[PDB]
């Protein structure tokens, strides 16, 4: 697997790519 | 953060697992 | 606003643009 | 869940704000 | 609700998003 | 080019590769 | 309209130019 | 336009609205 | 990483986060 | 093949890491 | 049709549409 | 390549069906 730079949306597209029926949290504030 | 590690600067698929619950 | 149809990754894009910098929680079912 | 109900069926935004941090 | 920088095909995406139903109108050049 | 299957978001993407700045009208049935 | 029949059937880009400013 | 409030500047969801038919 | 269910662009996208710079071939079938 | 078998059915990452060049 | 600049995920979905069932090929080391 | 052409410069839908199979 490689290394990117991932903003906003994209972000949160590859969270949900990888963490799938698992689910996520996304904390900028963190 | 995540935004920080991901966005300003570059990370792995793996770095991204962390942050799955 | 109106009522939305949210399959998949649309889903997350939806909590993106409604929570923002905020941040939030997705938790699909088990 | 609210993940469900949106595809299931529908759901509106206000009901997606009770999911914001 | 939240503010935020929607530029480019997120900007369309979000406007599907409100709209939903009723349509809508892009237009750059207004 | 070839024929395509666009639902939900995918068409509002499609149009916006399409028309890019001269802008579009997004009118789905009542 | 072509909101619907790009759905249900299949349409071209041509099809879809109809509808740019 | 909608592109000098929303992508230049920022804007609410509200006014997203303004551009719904 | 959990397995998902991938189609249409929603593939590409995928293929995309995994290959990054590398690049990647998409091949459907006939 | 991996479009059809990741939409029919299901894929893993490291399926697709098989299409990387 | 118009052209416009296509940067990381949105050039691989506009490379989905206009290639289709066709497939393509993405590769920025070219 | 498809990135100088598109993304650092513009191209048009035309362009990008040279990257076709
Ligand atoms: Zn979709
Ligand atoms: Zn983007």
């Amino acid at each position: 697997f490689v290394n990117q730079h991932l903003c906003g949306s994209h972000l949160v597209e590859a969270l949900y790519l990888v963490c799938g029926e698992r689910g996520f949290f996304y904390t900028p504030k963190a | 953060g995540i935004v920080e590690q991901c966005c300003t600067s570059i990370c792995s698929l793996y770095q991204l697992e962390n942050y799955c619950n």
